[PDB]
């Protein structure tokens, strides 16, 4: 990677010029070289309570006869 | 003698692991390996040896009795021995059928590498004690290629840890092999 | 009539407390079930379930001599719940003891057997103590104190004779049992300003102190002799949720689990977190293996946890879901893997080893049918809120959403072979087809005969027709080059699964009336009327490619493989009495997998009718 002496001692070298003190020529041009089931969750938590939709009936599927009474009569959903 | 003949000749038959094997299939196949016999010995070694009230025998007390020590007796004086800094073991025991298993299935590794695995036995937190942790005598088995499953782990631990100390004597585990 | 194998049952109920127990020569594992008792040993074998109580578990006890198991059930209001006793060498029932109003409890054995004590109702809290020997009731009273509340849990001392039931609501007394005046001695534990709620229980070996695992996140140390306070838990860094499962050592130490995943290895006098690991759920039930060098973990959803003493590495062992099940659905072609779904959950699992692959969640809500596609690019699902939802097959990303698909939640749901169709069906009674685009997804009609939530919808392999059915008691068979009704399938019975016939010249039905009937795809007419199950119901249909082989479901404890000519049953079902809401068979014919109303999948082997 270096086509240079100069990029050989820049770059690749780990010396800090500010924080050595006090180095050898060994030592400032040393190179690195060198050296389970998968969860997915919903991110919008949202409520049993906080559902849109019909009105569930208090009377059951099959019973709503004697107190649909559209007026004149006549069954509902 | 032909304690590994007598341990594969038994475990085939075996239906499921702690399920022991009925009379006859123990007195005719001891002489398939050629055991010396005798009915006085077999009236005892079968009938008296029977430790769940049923027809099936006790594979694994017998042939513990038989090879590994777990006893001592002194063996009179003038006689040299092997395992010398034991007796640091607080009266620990329960001797399941899966724990002389387990001793079993590990005993033909020991016998071959116990001299250099009592140094890393020692050179591992020892000082001078006697006394290795759970993790570290892990450790220093799976150096020699033991290695031991979670259930052998726990068996072998519940007879040389009762108090759950984390403390486990390597002379008092060693002594039971040699 | 054959009994086939049941190769594996899946389920555990961790809603109870302390459920999960060990019994004492180190090989079983007792966990209760919606219905049953499931015992687990090493080797993956499930050693008979104990058949019982005819509804379900509420809480289990085991003795120490590892003899008798104790377990209780709930029943009505103002009906009796049984306590059944049971024997380990001959799994049967031992004896039938009823005097209890709602649930039970908790139950407690003595060190040495003989006595039984039971705190049940939390209507009628009372508690009344039995024994094994002989099996009548010798004494009781109104155990819990007026102007304080209830009482929850009860333990046994080393005595015989002091037992120890469990603050409610504020109540702690100590008991005493005298044996020739038929009593018991109630004595209150003066407490000085602390009034807590105590769920969880425990006692030491020597009988010195017991502990308690409050409402608050600590843990008082009590005194039985003195009956008096002896110590406050941790006044820094509290347990956050109420402690459900406090276990003790043979040491002063104490396994503590909080209610939000923290097991915790404590200590006595100032409660500091020596060794803790997270785990998943709330914590339910911590039992001691042999000595305490491994033991288990329950926790709230049914997870099942192995962690060693040393350094404590857990181990996750069993997975299931936490409440009722439906609408498994097989991937085209291969058998090796399966999906679920339920409340709050939607899973995939591997049919070999039963264990579970993904799982993808949407909080809060329960799905009340799955499909895939012909090829597994996407899970279609219909859940309560009113939308449809799709997963990708792994890493569950949301591939896109129907908002408002019904008026109430999609009921059913079906796929067309060509990826483009889906139908699906709401509780107001629409049937809606839709149309899956690469970018859009669209509407091209709902169609509007049902007056009643839709159940099931079933469709032929040319993606020409479709079978609705509904609770109002009509089928209708559609149409898709054109979308409309061609004849009605009237009867008297809530419909409640479907089922086409290869070479679709029969159409199969059935409900809550116990007649399998079979109908003519046109004129409507009945064929034959057959029987379900002379008590229950008819829930879940399936018919494998052949046409001859043909699985139902009831409502009770039984698989019933039929003949599809005849009417002749290979009686499989010797399971799990919760309610087999839907059934499904293997397509490469080798297994037969069914759903309960309680968190259980049983998976049989295949017979050839």
């Amino acid at each position: 990677e270096i086509p240079k002496d100069d990029l050989d001692f820049r770059l690749a070298a780990l010396y800090n010029h500010h924080t050595g003190t006090f180095k050898n020529k060994s030592e400032i041009l040393t190179h690195q070289e060198t050296i389970n089931i998968r969860h997915w969750i919903n991110p919008k938590k949202e409520s049993i309570h906080s559902i849109q939709g019909s009105i569930v009936s208090p009377h059951t599927a099959a019973t709503n006869g004697g107190y649909s009474r559209k007026n004149d009569g006549g069954f509902f959903s | 003698g032909c304690w590994r003949e007598l341990l594969r000749e038994c475990k085939e038959r075996d239906f499921n692991k702690q399920g022991e094997i009925p009379g006859p299939e123990f007195l005719a196949l001891v002489e398939k390996f050629n055991l010396d016999i005798s009915r006085d010995e077999c009236q005892q070694l079968l009938i008296k040896y029977d430790l769940k009230n049923n027809g099936k025998f006790a594979y694994c007390s017998f042939i513990q009795s038989c090879v590994l020590l777990l006893k001592a007796k002194e063996t009179s004086l003038m006689q040299r021995m092997k395992i010398q800094n034991a007796n640091k073991m607080k009266e620990a025991g329960a001797e399941t059928c899966s724990f002389y298993s387990a001793l079993l299935r590990i005993q033909p590794k020991i016998v071959h590498c116990w001299r250099p695995m009592r140094r890393t036995f020692k050179a591992y937190d020892e000082g001078g004690t006697g006394l290795l942790s759970v993790a570290d005598f892990r450790k220093v088995l799976r150096q020699y290629s033991i290695n031991l499953s979670e259930e052998e782990f726990f068996h072998i631990l519940e007879y040389y840890d009762k108090t759950l100390s984390s403390k486990i004597s390597y002379n008092d585990f060693l002594r039971a092999f040699l | 009539a054959v009994e086939l194998e049941l190769e594996a049952v899946i389920g555990f109920n961790g809603h109870v407390p302390t459920g999960l127990k060990c019994h004492p020569d180190q090989e079983h594992l007792v966990y209760p079930l919606g219905c049953t008792i499931l015992i687990q040993a090493i080797n993956t074998q499930e050693q008979n379930f104990l058949h019982g109580h005819g509804n379900n578990v509420s809480c289990v006890a085991i003795s120490k001599s590892g003899l008798y198991i104790a377990s209780g059930q709930v029943t009505f209001m103002g009906f009796k719940a049984d306590i059944i006793l049971w024997d380990y060498k001959k799994r049967e029932l031992m004896a039938r003891l009823s005097l209890h109003k709602g649930k039970i409890e908790a139950l407690a054995f003595s060190p040495n057997d003989m006595y039984l004590v039971s705190l049940g109702g939390p209507d009628d809290g009372s508690v009344v103590v039995w024994s094994i020997a002989k099996r009548e009731a010798i004494c009781g009273s109104p155990a819990a104190g007026l102007n304080v509340g209830n009482a929850t849990t009860v333990i046994f001392s080393k005595c015989r004779d002091e037992m120890f039931v469990t603050a409610g609501n504020g109540t702690i007394r100590v008991w005493e049992l005298d044996l020739p005046n038929r009593k018991i001695w109630p004595t209150e534990c003066q407490t000085g300003q602390m009034k807590r709620i105590v769920m969880s229980i425990s006692m030491a070996n020597d009988d010195s102190f017991f502990y308690l695992g409050t409402t608050t996140g600590d843990i008082l140390k009590m005194n039985p002799r003195t009956k008096l306070l002896a110590d406050t838990g941790p006044a820094k860094d509290k347990f956050s949720l109420g402690v459900s499962a406090i276990c003790c050592l043979k040491m002063g130490g104490l396994l503590v689990g909080s209610g939000d995943g923290l097991l915790v290895f404590c200590k006595s006098p100032s409660y500091k977190p020596i060794k803790k690991i997270q785990l998943q759920g709330g914590i339910t039930s911590i039992t001691l293996r042999g000595e305490g060098h491994q033991f288990f973990v329950g926790t709230e959803e049914s997870h099942i946890y192995r962690v060693n003493f040393t350094n404590f590495k857990e181990t996750l062992i069993t997975t299931c879901h936490f409440e009722s099940v439906e609408d498994i659905v097989f991937p085209f072609g291969t058998a090796e893997l399966f999906a679920t779904c339920a409340k709050k959950d939607i899973r995939v699992w591997h049919t070999l080893t039963n264990r579970e692959l993904l799982r993808i969640t949407v909080p809060n809500m329960t799905c009340h049918g799955i499909d895939f596609m012909r090829d597994g690019k996407s899970i279609i699902s219909a859940w309560d809120d009113g939308r449809i939802r799709a997963f990708a097959p792994e890493t569950g990303r949301l591939m896109y959403v129907i908002n408002n698909a019904h008026r109430i939640g999609v009921t059913a749901i079906a796929t067309t072979s060509d990826c483009k169709r889906v139908i699906s069906g709401g509780g107001e009674g629409e049937v809606r087809v839709w149309h899956i685009g690469h970018q859009t997804q669209k509407l091209e009609e709902a169609l509007k005969e049902h007056k009643s939530s839709v159940s099931c919808i079933r469709v032929k392999k040319s993606n020409e027709e479709c079978v609705t059915a509904s609770t109002d008691g009509t089928c209708i068979i559609w149409d898709l080059v054109r979308l409309r009704r061609n004849q009605m399938i009237l009867a008297n019975t809530l419909f409640q699964c479907v089922c086409y016939h290869p070479e679709e010249f029969q159409i199969i039905t059935s409900g809550t009336d116990r007649k399998i009937a079979y109908w003519e795809v046109f004129d409507g007419s009945v064929i034959r009327e057959l029987d379900g199950s002379l008590s229950g119901a008819v829930n879940g249909m399936d018919i494998t490619v052949e046409g001859v082989h043909f699985v139902t479901g009831g409502n009770d404890h039984l698989v019933k493989v039929w003949d599809y000519n005849e009417g002749e049953v290979t009686h499989v079902g010797v399971g799990h009495s919760g309610n087999i809401t839907r059934i499904r068979i293997s397509p490469g014919n080798q297994y037969i997998v069914s759903v309960s109303a309680d968190g259980a999948i049983l998976r049989w082997k295949y017979p050839f009718p």
